[PDB]
RNA sequence: CAGCUAGUUGGUGGGGUAAUGGCCCACCAAGGCGACGACGGGUAGCCGGUCUGAGAGGAUGGCCGGCCACAGGGGCACUGAGACACGGGCCCCACUCCUACGGGAGGCAGCAGUUAGGAAUCUUCCGCAAUGGGCGCAAGCCUGACGGAGCGACGCCGCUUGGAGGAAGAAGCCCUUCGGGGUGUAAACUCCUGAACCCGGGACGAAACCCCCGAGGAGGGGACUGACGGUACCGGGGUAAUAGCGCCGGCCAACUCCGUGCCAGCAGCCGCGGUAAUACGGAGGGCGCGAGCGUUACCCGGAUUCACUGGGCGUAAAGGGCGUGUAGGCGGCCUGGGGCGUCCCAUGUGAAAGACCACGGCUCAACCGUGGGGGAGCGUGGGAUACGCUCAGGCUAGACGGUGGGAGAGGGUGGUGGAAUUCCCGGAGUAGCGGUGAAAUGCGCAGAUACCGGGAGGAACGCCGAUGGCGAAGGCAGCCACCUGGUCCACCCGUGACGCUGAGGCGCGAAAGCGUGGGGAGCAAACCGGAUUAGAUACCCGGGUAGUCCACGCCCUAAACGAUGCGCGCUAGGUCUCUGGGUCUCCUGGGGGCCGAAGCUAACGCGUUAAGCGCGCCGCCUGGGGAGUACGGCCGCAAGGC
RNA sequence: CCCGGGCCUUGUACACACCGCCCGUCACGCCAUGGGAGCGGGCUCUACCCGAAGUCGCCGGGAGCCUACGGGCAGGCGCCGAGGGUAGGGCCCGUGACUGGGGCGAAGUCGUAACAAGGUAGCUGUACCGGAAGGUGCGGCUGGA
RNA sequence: AAUGUAAAAA
RNA sequence: AGGAACUCUGCAAGUUGGCCCCGUAACUUCGGGAGAAGGGGUGCUCCCUGGGGUGAUGAGCUCCGGGGAGCCGCAGUGAACAGGCUCUGGCGACUGUUUACCAAAAACACAGCUCUCUGCGAACUCGUAAGAGGAGGUAUAGGGAGCGACGCUUGCCCGG
């Protein structure tokens, strides 16, 4: 049944990383979009493009990496460190502008929804709404 | 546990517990000596210690240590009672005091007079 | 504490009230409340705030301010704008006092003072001068509200016990390798300064009410009053003028000596003392703080040790024995209306005091004045609509279904076959058999054992058989037929989010055990005998009842174990095997195993059958013992279970 | 095979290390606690009998007082009522001859169950049984080979 | 083929 | 007046007594315990009102009843009939049975448990016998014995 599609996404996404593949897919959908969309804006993926398998909807999301390291476990540094979702189905969380988190002290992004959109946590402070925190990505 | 959980049963209050029914949780409570004793000590010590049985004001009747050297308590003697257990005595969980009520101080002592109730020497 | 309820819930009319109302009454109707915790018990005045805390939180309500409640205990109403009235009234109770016995007086939880209780908590002061209140036209009266002084290191704050010089360094005291080292610039001494004390001056807090002019108003003008107090403060004079407490093994900053000898003692944790202690006690010296320093008590901290922030549950404490499922919780992809949640803006409110900032007042400071800012939260209005919700519309990826197939110790019922054990009948046969570490008990000339034939009966199903299969668990094995549950594969045909989880509930639930009836071969608690041993209620041997078997009913526990709840998605492969589909050394699915990517782990180890990465939902944990005990409740015939 | 020793491996609950550890009964003492003929106390509930003050309703008549006579006050009764009394239940606390087990205690008596095949693998539900640990039966688990 | 208490680790 | 002080003993007697309503403990085999206990009502008059039977649906007659206001006495089931209650032991489960005429009980009996005999021309009983009962029954039946609801249980000894 799958409960929530999004932390599935987010996880889809940490769960590739970690091996470095170059893109995993998603199931498609509308909201789930803008999630990439401003995601990869930012700079933490390649890009990301609709697809088909065997006659659905799904989202390629090309990873991004940094480069080669010298020495023991020449393991490339990862460019999403961390991802996580706030706001799940059994906890909604919502904010007010007044009280938007900042995410490594600035150095990470907290996505979120809201009134006029999905926006960066500076996004939201920008237009000044608050909204469902949906989550933080460094 | 799941939020939903805890929004349900919730999270229990650790509720701790006393070390000294002096009653009334007051700083220090009065008595009279019922049985002035030596008591032997514990498992790895051994030395007989001094101490005695008060019948308190808050109707009980507790034992209790009498610090330092040497000392004055009869079976009528008044006193002041401290708390404060001992790890050497079994079931023991009361200072008496010295220096207040028919509980002298120590004789002669120099050194930290204060917890032995002992006045200033000239 | 799991059910509660007769004015109980509602109505009609009526009383009463400032007024709504079962507030109270007559009749009527049968209702109202409860796991979102009723009803019951225990506790408690509530807030502004105070305390701690990185905060989230926790704890708490002293003094000040706000509201509530009470005035020895309880009930009542009277007067009135208002009371059910602390210093008014009536009655009952208890207590005190007066009495000529008939009766009568009283209520400090107002300010003081007393007493009792207690570890403990103040002067029977002064003043209406200010401020505020009541009455008065006014003068003025009353004001234990209030302004003040008095007592207590109870707290916070400022200050004093002196400042500079002063020996290769007095004496004393402690230590010592007997040279010396330490207290130590410390002292003495020298000069300087001058708390206390003394003399002179001496407030602010106080202008108004009042009276004159102006009208008695606006405006101007005049005068009276200070409890604190001859105090604060200013001026002059002026003496070197209280230091204490905790600690010095480790945490923890501070080391030697004597005494002592598991004694005397210490103790917060770990531990220390049993002749040589930096841990007892004294001394010398040292560290810490100083009009204080320690102790006890309680709160928050540490304690991310109830974890929202911010924990866990294979073996450390912890997955429910297993399933079905009610409530609740959670919910795939597309579009649309609503705008509940949610976000934004605007305004109202969020008193004062307090907290923080700034600046000013008292010589500083505490304390105080003024001003500034934000604040969670709720009320009204407006707006945004992505996520949540919600109505509506569409889809097929979830789930279910059709059709066709498959493996299987999945369940139930009827029947059935062979092998061995045992007993019995028959024969043939004789001197032992059996059993053990060894042996005895035991069986056997009344003919056992060993062998052949015959019969009765009960239980369990050898090989196949497995590192195997099925089941939700418990569990399930000769064969046969019937009745029936689950699951897997192919086709992509139907439904159209119908899903997931699941407190309570309900059903299943090895073995042992219980009830009634049956059955009884083998085996076997208990029970008896033998042997072993110091003994042997045991291990070994001979015997042997319940039970083990069936029906029906009850019990409901377990190492009910993978010691791992279920569902879904994601994250290298290698090999073995069970089962299905496909023209096939290959692939594709479902299952059972091993080794391993990444990763997780305290390690052992786990690893697409996760203990990895994530979300939903339930269950459980919160030091060892006491204990799965006790009390209560429920269930049970009982044992006993929850 | 007895004794001492070396290397590898295996098990452990041992580590001044098997002259290790360690269990239950009994005996002694201390402590808290459950039961127990009962005993005593507090709070509460129900039903009833008595019932002050007082408001409210009726009367105010064979009588009192005021009366502008229409009425009013006193007085009479009634309902409710503090509280008392009676009887019967519920909760909670204290106490009790004796009795159950539990904790603790430098040393005691008994044996040695467990920890190494602990010298019968252990552990477990349960059932019987025995001074005590235990044993045995049925099944189950490896936390055994 | 039973058992060996009770004071030793800067 | 006292209220069991009587006495082996509250023996005898007194108390209580019907009906309606409220109310009612432990324990329990869930039926009980219960009439537990404890209390309230009880007469006559007037008024309004419900249901039933007869009949006709009403009247009369009759049956049971509900409510309001008042009267009298020491007293209203006014006389007669008419439980004293509670707690806690023993024995026996229980209703029953018995010593006609000194014993009603803890004695017998009982449902129920166990042992044992008996295969039918049964065993056993009466009879010398024929015969009869057993039984026109057939082991879930019949005779004998002991124990005696129900619950838990019922050990060891086979020398005489
Ligand atoms: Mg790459
Ligand atoms: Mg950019
Ligand atoms: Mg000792
Ligand atoms: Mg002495
Ligand atoms: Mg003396
Ligand atoms: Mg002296
Ligand atoms: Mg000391
Ligand atoms: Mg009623
Ligand atoms: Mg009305
Ligand atoms: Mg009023
Ligand atoms: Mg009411
Ligand atoms: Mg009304
Ligand atoms: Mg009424
Ligand atoms: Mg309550
Ligand atoms: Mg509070
Ligand atoms: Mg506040
Ligand atoms: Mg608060
Ligand atoms: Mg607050
Ligand atoms: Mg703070
Ligand atoms: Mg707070
Ligand atoms: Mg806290
Ligand atoms: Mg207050
Ligand atoms: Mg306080
Ligand atoms: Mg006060
Ligand atoms: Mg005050
Ligand atoms: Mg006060
Ligand atoms: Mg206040
Ligand atoms: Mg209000
Ligand atoms: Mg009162
Ligand atoms: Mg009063
Ligand atoms: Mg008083
Ligand atoms: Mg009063
Ligand atoms: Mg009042
Ligand atoms: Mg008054
Ligand atoms: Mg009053
Ligand atoms: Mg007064
Ligand atoms: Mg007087
Ligand atoms: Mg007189
Ligand atoms: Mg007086
Ligand atoms: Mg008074
Ligand atoms: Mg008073
Ligand atoms: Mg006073
Ligand atoms: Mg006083
Ligand atoms: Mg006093
Ligand atoms: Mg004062
Ligand atoms: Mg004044
Ligand atoms: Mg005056
Ligand atoms: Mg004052
Ligand atoms: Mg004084
Ligand atoms: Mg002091
Ligand atoms: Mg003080
Ligand atoms: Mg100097
Ligand atoms: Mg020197
Ligand atoms: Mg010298
Ligand atoms: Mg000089
Ligand atoms: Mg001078
Ligand atoms: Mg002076
Ligand atoms: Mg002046
Ligand atoms: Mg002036
Ligand atoms: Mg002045
Ligand atoms: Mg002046
Ligand atoms: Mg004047
Ligand atoms: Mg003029
Ligand atoms: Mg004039
Ligand atoms: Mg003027
Ligand atoms: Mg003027
Ligand atoms: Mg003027
Ligand atoms: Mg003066
Ligand atoms: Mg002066
Ligand atoms: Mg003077
Ligand atoms: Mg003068
Ligand atoms: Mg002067
Ligand atoms: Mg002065
Ligand atoms: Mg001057
Ligand atoms: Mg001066
Ligand atoms: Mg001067
Ligand atoms: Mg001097
Ligand atoms: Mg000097
Ligand atoms: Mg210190
Ligand atoms: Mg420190
Ligand atoms: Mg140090
Ligand atoms: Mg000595
Ligand atoms: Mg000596
Ligand atoms: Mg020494
Ligand atoms: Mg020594
Ligand atoms: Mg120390
Ligand atoms: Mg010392
Ligand atoms: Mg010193
Ligand atoms: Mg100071
Ligand atoms: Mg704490
Ligand atoms: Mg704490
Ligand atoms: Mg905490
Ligand atoms: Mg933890
Ligand atoms: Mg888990
Ligand atoms: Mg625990
Ligand atoms: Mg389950
Ligand atoms: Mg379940
Ligand atoms: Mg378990
Ligand atoms: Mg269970
Ligand atoms: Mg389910
Ligand atoms: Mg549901
Ligand atoms: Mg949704
Ligand atoms: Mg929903
Ligand atoms: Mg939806
Ligand atoms: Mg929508
Ligand atoms: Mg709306
Ligand atoms: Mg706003
Ligand atoms: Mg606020
Ligand atoms: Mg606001
Ligand atoms: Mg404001
Ligand atoms: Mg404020
Ligand atoms: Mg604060
Ligand atoms: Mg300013
Ligand atoms: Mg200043
Ligand atoms: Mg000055
Ligand atoms: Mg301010
Ligand atoms: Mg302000
Ligand atoms: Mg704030
Ligand atoms: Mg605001
Ligand atoms: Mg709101
Ligand atoms: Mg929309
Ligand atoms: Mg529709
Ligand atoms: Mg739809
Ligand atoms: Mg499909
Ligand atoms: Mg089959
Ligand atoms: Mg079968
Ligand atoms: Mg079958
Ligand atoms: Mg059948
Ligand atoms: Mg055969
Ligand atoms: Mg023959
Ligand atoms: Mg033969
Ligand atoms: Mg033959
Ligand atoms: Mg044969
Ligand atoms: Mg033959
Ligand atoms: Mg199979
Ligand atoms: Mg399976
Ligand atoms: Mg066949
Ligand atoms: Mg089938
Ligand atoms: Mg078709
Ligand atoms: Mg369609
Ligand atoms: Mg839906
Ligand atoms: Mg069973
Ligand atoms: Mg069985
Ligand atoms: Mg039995
Ligand atoms: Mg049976
Ligand atoms: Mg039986
Ligand atoms: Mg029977
Ligand atoms: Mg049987
Ligand atoms: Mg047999
Ligand atoms: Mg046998
Ligand atoms: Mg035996
Ligand atoms: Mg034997
Ligand atoms: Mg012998
Ligand atoms: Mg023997
Ligand atoms: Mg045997
Ligand atoms: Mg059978
Ligand atoms: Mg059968
Ligand atoms: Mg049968
Ligand atoms: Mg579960
Ligand atoms: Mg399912
Ligand atoms: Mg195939
Ligand atoms: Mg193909
Ligand atoms: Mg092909
Ligand atoms: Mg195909
Ligand atoms: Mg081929
Ligand atoms: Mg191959
Ligand atoms: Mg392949
Ligand atoms: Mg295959
Ligand atoms: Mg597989
Ligand atoms: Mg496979
Ligand atoms: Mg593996
Ligand atoms: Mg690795
Ligand atoms: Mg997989
Ligand atoms: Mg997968
Ligand atoms: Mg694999
Ligand atoms: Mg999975
Ligand atoms: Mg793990
Ligand atoms: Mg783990
Ligand atoms: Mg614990
Ligand atoms: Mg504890
Ligand atoms: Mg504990
Ligand atoms: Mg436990
Ligand atoms: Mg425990
Ligand atoms: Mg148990
Ligand atoms: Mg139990
Ligand atoms: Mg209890
Ligand atoms: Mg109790
Ligand atoms: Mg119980
Ligand atoms: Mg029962
Ligand atoms: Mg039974
Ligand atoms: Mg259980
Ligand atoms: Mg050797
Ligand atoms: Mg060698
Ligand atoms: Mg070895
Ligand atoms: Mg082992
Ligand atoms: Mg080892
Ligand atoms: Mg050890
Ligand atoms: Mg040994
Ligand atoms: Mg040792
Ligand atoms: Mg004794
Ligand atoms: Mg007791
Ligand atoms: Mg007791
Ligand atoms: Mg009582
Ligand atoms: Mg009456
Ligand atoms: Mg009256
Ligand atoms: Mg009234
Ligand atoms: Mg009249
Ligand atoms: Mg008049
Ligand atoms: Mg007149
Ligand atoms: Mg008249
Ligand atoms: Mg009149
Ligand atoms: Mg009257
Ligand atoms: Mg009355
Ligand atoms: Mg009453
Ligand atoms: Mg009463
Ligand atoms: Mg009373
Ligand atoms: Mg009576
Ligand atoms: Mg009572
Ligand atoms: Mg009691
Ligand atoms: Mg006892
Ligand atoms: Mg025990
Ligand atoms: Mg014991
Ligand atoms: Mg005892
Ligand atoms: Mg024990
Ligand atoms: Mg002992
Ligand atoms: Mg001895
Ligand atoms: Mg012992
Ligand atoms: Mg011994
Ligand atoms: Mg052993
Ligand atoms: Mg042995
Ligand atoms: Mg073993
Ligand atoms: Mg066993
Ligand atoms: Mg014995
Ligand atoms: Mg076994
Ligand atoms: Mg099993
Ligand atoms: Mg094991
Ligand atoms: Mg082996
Ligand atoms: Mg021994
Ligand atoms: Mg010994
Ligand atoms: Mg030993
Ligand atoms: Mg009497
Ligand atoms: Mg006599
Ligand atoms: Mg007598
Ligand atoms: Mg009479
Ligand atoms: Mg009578
Ligand atoms: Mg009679
Ligand atoms: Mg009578
Ligand atoms: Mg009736
Ligand atoms: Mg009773
Ligand atoms: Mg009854
Ligand atoms: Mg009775
Ligand atoms: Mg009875
Ligand atoms: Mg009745
Ligand atoms: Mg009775
Ligand atoms: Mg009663
Ligand atoms: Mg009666
Ligand atoms: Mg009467
Ligand atoms: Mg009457
Ligand atoms: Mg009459
Ligand atoms: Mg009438
Ligand atoms: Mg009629
Ligand atoms: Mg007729
Ligand atoms: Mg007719
Ligand atoms: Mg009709
Ligand atoms: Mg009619
Ligand atoms: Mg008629
Ligand atoms: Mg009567
Ligand atoms: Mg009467
Ligand atoms: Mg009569
Ligand atoms: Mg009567
Ligand atoms: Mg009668
Ligand atoms: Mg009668
Ligand atoms: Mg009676
Ligand atoms: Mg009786
Ligand atoms: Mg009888
Ligand atoms: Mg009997
Ligand atoms: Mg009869
Ligand atoms: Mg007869
Ligand atoms: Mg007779
Ligand atoms: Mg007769
Ligand atoms: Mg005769
Ligand atoms: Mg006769
Ligand atoms: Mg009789
Ligand atoms: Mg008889
Ligand atoms: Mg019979
Ligand atoms: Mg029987
Ligand atoms: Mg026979
Ligand atoms: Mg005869
Ligand atoms: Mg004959
Ligand atoms: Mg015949
Ligand atoms: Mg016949
Ligand atoms: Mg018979
Ligand atoms: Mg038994
Ligand atoms: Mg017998
Ligand atoms: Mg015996
Ligand atoms: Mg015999
Ligand atoms: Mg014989
Ligand atoms: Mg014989």
């Amino acid at each position: 049944m799958l409960t929530d599609p999004i932390a599935d996404m987010l996880t889809r996404i940490r769960n590739a990383t970690r091996v470095y593949k170059e893109s995993t897919d998603v199931p498609a959908s509308r909201f789930k979009e803008e999630i990439l969309r401003i995601l990869a804006r930012e700079g933490f993926i390649k890009g990301y493009e609709r697809v088909d398998v065997d006659g659905k909807p799904y989202l390629r999301v090309y990873l991004k990496y940094g480069p080669r390291r010298q020495g023991p476990d020449p393991r490339p540094e990862q460019v999403i460190h961390h991802i996580r979702r706030i706001s799940k189905p059994g906890r909604r969380v919502y904010v007010g502008v007044k009280e938007i988190p900042r995410v490594r002290r600035g150095l990470g992004i907290a996505i979120l929804s809201t009134s006029k959109g999905v926006l960066t946590d500076r996004e939201a402070r920008k237009l000044g709404v608050g909204g469902e925190l949906i989550c933080e990505v460094w | 546990p799941t939020i939903n959980q805890l929004v349900r049963k919730g999270r229990e209050k650790v509720r701790k517990k006393s070390k000294v029914p002096a009653l009334k949780g007051a700083p220090f409570r009065r008595g009279v000596c019922t049985v002035v004793r030596t008591v032997t000590p514990k498992k790895p010590n051994s030395a007989l210690r001094k101490v005695a049985k008060v019948r308190l004001t808050s109707g009980y009747e507790v034992t209790a240590y009498i610090p330092g050297e040497g000392h004055n308590l009869q079976e009528h003697s008044v006193v002041l009672i401290r708390g404060g257990r001992v790890k050497d005595l079994p079931g023991v969980r009361y200072h008496i005091v010295r220096g207040v009520y028919d509980a002298a101080g120590v004789k002669d002592r120099k050194k930290s007079r204060s917890k032995y109730g002992t006045k200033k020497p000239k």
